[PDB]
Order: structure tokens, then C-alpha cells, then sequence
């Protein structure tokens, strides 16, 4: 009635077995087994099939991720430069170094071209000005007169974040489950094997009658 | 006398952007030992806005400038897929739509991504029919270096169903908020001034799948026409 | 993008859908007319007027689509919201 | 931090020979889990019959603000549970 | 456990996202709920 | 960015939402309208007061989303601050 | 009601063998061990098995990881340089 | 080259160049601080590895 | 960088986050608001006085983070440093 006929085959060939001749065969198509022994044997396993018969709970598995996360940091600070007369300059940060801006600037300068043995400007590159500006983020004031400068930086970055996932699986009691929602990447590895990525969760309830799942 | 730049985003900074500008510029050419304009080559700026989306305003006069980015993107779905399949009793059957394509892999050899379904009953006389499953949807998402990845998602249980009724398999249910934020700082906090000074960027997002499963039982010769008509 | 429009002839079929998804004959929804095929005289009068009661028929057959029925001997007939 | 040294610790002037970075961060993570027995066969349907009509609530409130552009067109939905009898097989019953 | 994440995402959400009010943001569903306010009334009558 | 707005019908519906999670027949969130399927007569007025006292339904029936209720024989009825 | 059947499968299996014909299996599906031995050694296998069924403790185990640091450094000297 | 010593350079350097004669003067004071703490936590049964 | 600002919301919610982590009920921390769940009138005069008494509760209500409090039948009453 509940029992898949096969399952039941091995077990009660070991059963039968030490309880001598007997034999056990499971129709797989119309699931039921056929048990050829005695009058006494049969009356044996008879009351085994009957109480392996029963019907299995099936257990909903539930999973809650949780995450909170919360960054912060804050970043300030003042840089000088100037003439032969000198320089300050800190490499905290992300915070950009007065150096070697005062050089980017220059190396923007337009430079007068002629060609002789025109009166073209090639104008500038800055290939090297936009390079520190690529990545950089938040305030930069500045006093640039007279190549001598002042350079007050400051930022500050702050992130949050919330997660709530809660995949869940439906099995059978004793059997096991598996559950995947993911994406299947290669690795490389050697030889590309293929690996799997994602949420997952591979559970294998048993009931333990104090009505409590392990 | 300075600048003010936020990396959030999507949000293309401001840097960057006043460097393109001046790289399209016109450069007035002469040759000797003519007067023509190269004009500029904007490949510089128009990689900026390749992917850009949403307003930017400006005020761009006398080199100094105020940019104004906003956007607020908003997406939907929604979807219903159900596969079906008939078999006899204690007999295994599969049923993929999809299609089949080749993984590197070492050697190429041949997957199979899509829509599958393979599953084996067998009815358990309380008129119950008892699933051995097996569901999976995939499909081609792109690259990587060296291959292909697929999406996948897919859940091989055992579950226990009545005869017309529905259970659920299995199900993910996924939220996120996410936030970000960037200031000078001291004068973001101005409660009406301070959105000049800030950049924010906010995120939400949510997914909801559920797989049920509802057998049925033709025992009849007249139950297969009964359904297989309809 | 911009307005009605409106109503069916995919209601009009999506109406004679819901009926046959239960059956038992068919229901055919051919145009914005529905259909049903299978001594029912004093059927008529009893079956059409409980349609011509329901709010829905009393919706639809004032929305515009229009019902027919048709019974096998044969025979048939057309009823709106007039003849209700 | 970094500094001069000397200038860096006068208590009003000395923030204009500093450079100075903090950072603080925090997460938590924690997992869960509820196991839930179904051993009835009205169990299986009691549960797994709540989270149908909370996805079709979903596919519904989805319908209600429809396609922007196309209306009124559609959309999945998924079907009711006990729908009982449209209305006009309703009627048949009353005939015969 | 379970009442000190819950506290950190009503905190998490009592500041909202500064951008969309109010909207929502995940938060993890209370231990004994009770019951809603309508299921309450439906008690009173049958 | 920038002010109510405000309110549902999200939460017209998160509130149907809330009430089906326990259940037990269904409610339906209908647009702002929130529905409830199943001789309850004199269930009405007692049924009906519990929510007129709520504070919550004081606060929503004046917050602006609707109400309704369904029975099955048949019947249903809406109600809002006013009847209350 | 608490063991996983299969592993006392093989704890009973020594029990039983030099006890000694006697038989066990187990049923996975169903969770269930099968003793088939004479009336004398069954009494025994009883006993083990009750007394091996007993329900287990859980343990929740936290590490707590502290790390403080704190770095330091100061630089100072002069230079000179001139013509020839 | 005058930029790729600069690249990594931290504070101070007060000078005087004046007819290529010059008196260079460099100071800093780096200072940095940590603290961490994580808390991992698992729960098992008895007997059973995690 | 630069002054208070001061207090909380946050150490109003790690108040109620410290008489939690102990319990027992519940203590929610809404706002700068502190809330507890769980005929005890008599408890109130007896129960508040000694919060009035706690010199944290004289520097906390006196700080100007709010206290509340609920019990379960049902209700529940505010306190602060007027009400002490």
C-alpha cells in the first residue's frame, strides 16, 4: 500500500534468511513482492509486510537567511604645496596626494608648437589628470595661484544593507531533498570542471516521535 | 579652485566628464616647413554616456559647472510556466523543452538546459500518488572567460500528493534593500541645503517562487479521455 | 496608450474557456458569440432566465459579446439581453 | 592618521597639518530554520493551500496596476482554487 | 537570536530609505503574531 | 523626495495578506477594497462593532481604504467609517 | 524514536554475533530495525535497544575572535645639498 | 621622474632651494589603530561535527 | 566633527537591546520611544518608582529619550521624567 516493493526485497531476505527454503521477488511494474515459504515462515512475514506498510509524514523545511550589514568610514585632510619652498602631502585614503596632482596640472599645460627648418597649440593630454580623478570621490577645494596651493579634502561614505532569503523544500520523512536556485559556472581548474553556485539547502528529516524533526 | 565628485551610480562623475568635454575640443591645425580644423573625436565622450541613463542637467559656463544626475529605474515580472507529463504507474518518464548546447569542458562535451520534468509515481491506494520528482529550469545566461554559465534552478524531492490536489514543492522568497550615500561631510546635514552636498543611491528589490505539483489518477479507460479531451 | 476599446472578442472566448475547462459537448465562442452543443423546450425558458438573471449575463450580454446555444432532432437558439 | 608631528597636536590649529581616516563596519548574519510535519492529507493541503493564495495575491495585485502601455491585455494569473460553477453552467442545472 | 535580528531590521527601518519613502524594506516576521484585528471580529460573532 | 501620497493599496493588500496567513476561505485585496469569502444575520452588527471599535479600523475605515465583507445562499456587505 | 535506524544496524550486529542464528536489518523508508533471533536473545536485544534510543543534547558553540591593534611611527631629519 | 618620487611620499618636506643650494627638511608621524571583533557560532547535536 | 547632536535613537534602542538579551516578553525600542511586553496595577507605582529612583532612568528620562511601557485583558501607560 505505501512500501515501493523493492525497498522491502532486501530486508526481508535477510529475514527470511535466518528464519529457515524461501524466496522473495518484487514486481517492479505492479509493485508487489511474491513470497514463496512455508505455512510458517509465510505467517512470519506476513505480520513484518504489514507493520513496514505504513504510511510516512512529510515534513516542509524552512530556512531564514538573515543579513544586515553597515558601513561607514569618513576621510579629511588638508595638503600645501608650493615653490623650491616646500610641500606637504599625506597618502591616507582614497585621498588623493597634492604631489602628484601639481604635477598632472602641469603636464596639462598647452604647448606652444613651431615648425621651422605655424602657429598650432597642441593643447593639452590628460590622460594623466583624468587617471587620479577616475576613481576619486567627494570634496576637493583647492587654492591653486601661483603653483603654491591648498587642497582641503573630505568625504564620507556611508552604506546599509538589508537580505531576507528564505528558500524551503518539501520531502519525505527519511528521505533526502535537495533544493538549488543558483547559477552553474566553470572552474578552471587544471581542465574546466563545471561547479554550481547559489542558494542551497540539502535536508534530510527524520521524525523523532517526541513530534520533533532533527 | 577645486571640485566635488561622487563615484555612486551609474552616476558618471563629473571629473571624468569635464576631461571628455576638453578632449572634443576643435584643435585648430597649420602646417609649414593651410587651415583646417581636426574638429574633435568624441570616442572619449560618447564611452561615457554608452551606458548612461537617466537626466543630467548642467549649468557648463566658464569651465566651472553644476551636474544634476537623477534616475529612478523600476522593473517588473511575471511568470507562469507548467509543464505536464503522463505515465503509467511505477514507470519513470522525462519531459525536457529546451535546448542543448555545449559546455567546454576539459573536450566540448553536450548539456541539456531548459524546462525538465522527470518524475515517477506510483499510486498508494489511499487514492494518493507519492512523486519521486525531479524539476529543473535553466538557461543560458552569459559568459565568462572561458565558457558559458547557466542560470539553473532546480529541487529533486519525494513529496506525497493526494489525487487532485496540489502541493508545494519548494519556493525562495527574496527581498533586499540596499542603500548608499556620500557627503562632504559636515555640510550634508543642513536639514534643507543638504541634498547639494549628497549623493544617494537607494535599491530594492524582491523575488517570489513557489513549484507546485497536482497529480491526477486515470483509472478508467473513460478517465484518459477525460482529461486528454479537455 | 489610450482607452476603449473594449470588450472581448478574447473575453468572449476567455468566458466560453472558464465554461468548458469543468465539461461535462463543448462551448465554441465563434466571434463574439458563444456556443454550447451537447424533448428540452421548457428547458429554454427555466435555463435562459436564470442567464438572464445573473449579473454577469445581466453584465454582458449589456457589454455587447454576444450568446447562442444550440441543442441536439437538433435545434437552437440566440439569446441577448433583449430576449432576456 | 598622519602628521607633522609637532604642529599636529596644538587643540584649534593643528587639523591643518593632519589627514585623518576612519572606518567602522558591522554585519550579522544568522540563519534560521522551521520544520513544519504533514501528516494528515488535509495537512499537506493546509499549508501548501496558503502559500498558493499568497502567490496568487501577488499575481493578482500585479494585475490590478496592469502593462502601462497595453492595457487592458491580460497577464498570468493563476487559477482559483474551488471556482466552483461559471455562470452559465450554473444554468444548465436549473433546465434539466 | 531571532529577537535581535528583528530589532536590528525595525531600526534598519524606522529610518527608511532616504530616497523612496516609505517603502516597505525587509523585516522579519514577528513571534506570536496573535491574531489580526478583522480574524478577531469573526470570533465575536460565530 | 517628496511627501504622501500615502497609503496602500500595498498595504490594503499586506493587511489581506496578514488576515490569510493564519487561515482558517480567503480575503481579497480589490484595489482598496478588502474582501473576505467563506444564517449569520445578528453576526453582522456584533461582527461589524469589533471592527468599528478596533483602533486599527478606526485608523483605516478614517485612513481611506475600504472595507467589505462576503458570506455564503449568499449575501455580503461593505462598510466603512461611516457605517461605523 | 531517536537513533537512525542504520546506525545501530551494525552496533547491534557484533551485540548479537557473538550472542549466538540471528538477523538484523533495517529499513531505511521506514526508520525501523528488524530483530529476528530466538526468544532468548531477543529479550536481550530489548534491552540494548531502549537503552541506546535516548534523546541527545545540542550544543551551541561561539568563538569569539578580538584582535587590537595599534601602529606607530615618527620620521625626522635634515638634508642639505649645495653647488660643487 | 620628479612625479615618481612623489607617488608614495608621506608629509612633510619644508625646503629651500635658492641658487641650487638647499636645506631639506622632512617630518612625519604616521599613527594607526584597529579593533576587531567577529563571533562565529554553530549549533550542533552532541557527537556530531559542524 | 563638530558637537551633539546627543542621544540616541540608537542607545535607546541599545537600552532596550540590553534588558532583552537576559529575557524573561519582549522589549521594543520605537523611536527614542522604549517599549515592554509580556492585575498588576499596584505593580505600576511600585514598578515605575524605582525606574524614577534609577539614577540611569534620572539621567535617561532626564536626557530626553522617552520610556514606555505595555502589559497584557490589556494596556499600558507612558512614563517619563515628569511622570517620576
Amino acid at each position: 500500500k505505501y512500501s515501493k516493493a523493492e525497498d522491502l526485497v532486501d530486508v526481508l531476505k535477510q529475514v527470511s534468511g535466518t528464519l529457515t527454503i524461501v524466496s522473495i521477488a518484487a514486481s517492479k511494474h505492479s509493485n508487489a513482492l511474491i513470497v514463496t515459504a512455508p505455512q510458517d515462515i509465510m505467517q512470519s512475514l506476513q505480520s513484518v509486510i504489514e507493520q513496514l506498510d505504513i504510511r510516512r509524514a512529510q515534513v516542509h523545511v524552512e530556512a531564514l537567511i538573515v543579513e544586515v550589514a553597515e558601513g561607514s568610514n569618513i576621510n579629511f585632510g588638508v595638503q600645501w604645496a608650493s615653490k623650491d619652498a616646500g610641500l606637504m602631502q599625506f597618502a591616507n585614503g582614497t585621498q588623493i596626494p597634492i604631489g602628484t596632482l601639481g604635477a598632472a596640472i602641469s603636464q596639462a599645460k598647452p604647448q606652444k608648437g613651431s615648425t621651422v627648418i605655424i602657429n598650432p597649440d597642441t593643447n593639452g593630454d590628460l590622460s594623466t589628470l583624468a587617471q587620479l580623478l577616475s576613481g576619486f570621490s567627494g570634496t576637493a577645494v583647492g587654492v591653486v595661484k601661483g603653483d603654491w596651493m591648498a587642497l582641503v579634502q573630505a568625504v564620507k561614505n556611508d552604506s546599509s544593507s538589508n537580505v531576507l532569503s528564505t528558500p524551503s523544500i518539501t520531502t519525505l520523512d527519511n528521505q533526502e531533498a535537495f533544493f538549488m536556485v543558483g547559477q552553474d559556472v566553470p572552474v578552471l581548474t587544471g581542465t574546466v570542471e563545471r561547479k554550481k553556485v547559489g542558494i542551497m539547502l540539502k535536508v534530510t528529516p527524520q521524525i523523532n516521535e517526541g513530534n520533533a524533526v532533527q | 579652485a577645486g571640485l566635488m565628485q561622487f563615484a555612486n551610480g551609474t552616476q558618471i562623475p563629473i571629473g571624468t566628464l569635464g576631461a571628455a568635454i576638453s578632449q572634443a575640443k576643435p584643435q585648430k591645425g597649420s602646417t609649414v616647413i593651410i587651415n583646417p580644423d581636426t574638429n574633435g573625436d568624441l570616442s572619449t565622450l560618447a564611452q561615457l554616456l554608452s551606458g548612461f541613463s537617466g537626466t543630467a542637467v548642467g549649468v557648463v559656463k566658464g569651465d566651472w559647472m553644476a551636474l544634476v544626475q537623477a534616475v529612478k529605474n523600476d522593473s517588473s515580472s511575471n511568470v507562469l510556466s507548467t509543464p505536464s507529463i503522463t505515465t503509467l504507474d511505477n514507470q519513470e518518464a522525462f519531459f525536457m523543452v529546451g535546448q542543448d548546447v555545449p559546455v567546454l569542458t576539459g573536450t566540448v562535451e553536450r548539456k541539456k538546459v531548459g524546462i525538465m520534468l522527470k518524475v515517477t509515481p506510483q499510486i498508494n491506494e489511499g487514492n494518493a500518488v507519492q512523486m519521486v520528482i525531479e524539476q529543473e529550469v535553466s538557461k543560458v545566461e552569459g559568459q565568462t572567460s572561458l565558457d558559458v554559465v547557466f542560470g539553473e534552478r532546480k529541487l529533486k524531492t519525494t513529496v506525497l500528493a493526494n489525487d487532485g490536489e496540489l502541493i508545494v514543492l519548494g519556493g525562495l522568497m527574496d527581498d533586499q534593500a540596499g542603500e548608499s550615500v556620500a557627503k562632504v561631510p559636515l555640510l550634508g546635514d543642513i536639514p534643507l541645503i543638504g541634498n547639494l552636498f549628497k549623493s544617494t543611491a537607494d535599491k530594492k528589490e524582491k523575488r517570489n517562487l513557489m513549484v507546485f505539483i497536482r497529480p491526477t489518477i486515470l483509472r478508467d479507460g473513460m478517465a484518459a479521455d477525460g482529461v486528454s479531451q479537455r | 496608450c489610450a482607452s476603449h476599446n473594449e470588450n472581448a472578442s478574447l473575453l468572449a472566448k476567455k468566458q466560453a474557456q472558464n465554461i468548458s475547462q469543468n465539461l461535462p459537448v463543448l462551448a465554441q465562442s465563434s466571434g463574439t458569440t458563444v456556443k454550447m452543443t451537447i424533448t428540452p423546450d421548457a428547458f429554454l425558458t427555466s435555463y435562459q432566465r436564470q442567464m438572464c438573471a445573473d449579473p454577469t449575463v445581466k453584465l454582458m450580454l449589456t457589454e455587447g459579446i454576444n450568446y447562442s446555444i444550440t441543442i441536439n432532432n437538433q435545434y437552437q437558439r440566440k439569446l441577448d439581453r433583449t430576449t432576456c | 592618521v598622519a602628521k607633522v608631528p609637532l604642529l599636529g597636536d596644538i587643540p584649534l590649529i593643528g587639523n591643518l597639518f593632519k589627514s585623518t581616516a576612519d572606518k567602522k563596519e558591522k554585519r550579522n548574519l544568522m540563519v534560521f530554520i522551521r520544520p513544519t510535519i504533514l501528516r494528515d492529507g488535509m495537512a499537506a493541503d493546509g499549508v501548501s493551500q496558503r502559500k498558493y493564495n499568497y502567490m496568487r495575491a501577488e499575481q493578482i495585485y500585479r494585475d490590478e496596476q496592469g502593462l502601462s502601455l497595453m492595457p487592458h491585455t491580460a497577464q498570468p494569473v493563476l487559477p482559483a482554487q474551488n471556482q466552483a460553477l461559471p455562470p452559465e453552467v450554473r444554468a444548465f442545472l436549473n433546465a434539466g
